[PDB]
């Protein structure tokens, strides 16, 4: 519902700051984004996974805040994390097999 | 003028980036309406 | 709210009966309990009332990690409680023939359970953010490696 | 068994990948409204005349 | 459990390439303010901002 | 950046006539008697 956000003190910028100010937030949260595709970093993975398994209890346990099954697969990229201790799960339980 | 010619780095915290005018005046929404006195009476005696 | 756990192991045949009643009872939260239990032989009553406001008291702090609860009224649900389970501790304190060999080990048990009481309803109160102790600064909490002149 | 199991599942998941790829490429992208105030010169040179009060005339 | 752990090579997979589907807010657009509260703003009467409350403005 | 801001919420408004209270921190005074540190006298 925090539809519009309103910066109250006149400023005085102009219609050219406005758009430099534009563009470098439109690069902000795409490099904000690029942080979750595919383009991930080894250190990234390793914090969300252990943002994972210390945030996957803490909303089921109901610790935070009221948070549907959706949302907190999802609301701090939790997914990332879960899918990561799979993958490393699963790698050193294949090579185990062998 | 002097007054004018005079504004300095201290003054940058009165004048500075024009955030307000004083010489020209703004508005609020305005609209339309009417005021009219009308009489109400009473239910009952009006006495002490 | 209410869950029954159901076990899905079929070693073999599938031709199972479904319980489609409800059979939900409640577990026990295992945390602050009572000290001495050797009186349950001797008062009954307030050893038993003790332990039901302890399990009311454990169930009501158990409730506390839900952030929801957050506030007020659940520190002050879980101070009226631990007046509760103190006073059926007290009642029977009050009651005991004139032994100070019991005398002291009641006391041992009333201070040593408000001890644990206290820690955690101050674990709550302070994990909350909320600084409110209608609890009149009891004795039996804070004080340590230090007693008033005043004992037995 | 595993054999047929690991191929089927391959192909499910190259499948489900390449399609929401797709589907990720054309996502509403939600919008947010930031406001900023006018410039003071901007605001005297765009402020509204008196007639746009002029319901009292 | 060599079945279940292809499974579990395929959902690793298939998770860790689905994370794109949920987001902050994603373009900024820059409105300039409507006339009654910018107009508000620049007179007196104005008290400092909060960065909260959701302000109601004029239509 | 943002440096004095609110969360912005479009609503009509009666143009006039309606009084728009806004809400404030949460505060109150006392009065309270500082003392002197020396003699108090002409």
């Amino acid at each position: 519902d925090n539809v519009g956000s309103l910066e109250l003190n006149n400023l005085s910028t102009a219609e050219d700051v406005a758009t430099l100010q534009n563009q470098l937030n439109k690069l902000a949260e795409e490099k904000h984004k690029r942080s979750t595709w595919k383009g991930l970093t080894f250190r990234i993975a390793v914090q969300d996974m252990w943002e994972a398994l210390t945030g996957i209890p803490t909303d089921i346990y109901q610790n935070s805040g009221r948070v549907s099954l959706k949302e907190l697969l999802t609301r701090d990229d939790r997914l990332r994390g879960l899918g990561l201790i799979f993958f490393l799960v699963a790698v050193v339980s294949i090579f185990f097999l062998a | 003028i002097s007054q004018l010619v005079s504004y300095g780095a201290q003054d940058v915290y009165l004048t500075g980036n024009p955030q307000i005018t004083f010489f020209k005046a703004v508005y609020r929404r305005y609209t339309n309406f009417a005021m009219e006195s009308i009489q109400q009476t009473f239910d009952g005696t009006t006495d002490f | 709210w209410l869950f029954f756990f159901a076990l899905a192991v079929i070693y073999m045949i599938y031709k199972r009966d479904v319980f489609k009643k409800i059979a939900v009872n409640l577990k026990m939260n295992g945390v602050s309990i009572p000290f001495v239990d050797k009186y349950s032989k001797q008062y009954p009553t307030y050893t038993k009332n003790a332990l039901f406001h302890v399990t009311r008291f454990n169930n009501a702090y158990q409730k506390t990690f839900e952030y929801k609860n957050i506030s007020i009224d659940t520190i002050n649900n879980l101070f009226s409680i631990r007046d509760d389970v103190l006073y059926n501790i007290s009642e029977i304190k009050l009651r005991l023939p004139n032994d100070l060999t019991q005398e002291k080990e009641i006391n041992y048990m009333y201070e040593k359970t408000d001890q644990r009481l206290m820690e955690y309803i101050t674990d709550v109160k302070s994990r909350f953010h909320i600084n409110i102790y209608p609890g009149t600064m009891s004795s039996a909490f804070e004080a340590r490696n230090y007693r008033a002149s005043n004992d037995i | 068994g595993a054999f047929t199991s690991f191929v089927l599942m391959l192909l499910f998941t190259g499948i489900i990948l390449i399609a929401t790829n797709e589907l990720t490429y054309n996502r509403p992208r939600e919008i947010q409204y930031r406001y900023l105030p006018r410039d003071l010169d901007s605001f005297i040179r765009t402020q509204e005349m008196p007639s746009a009060i002029f319901s009292s005339m």
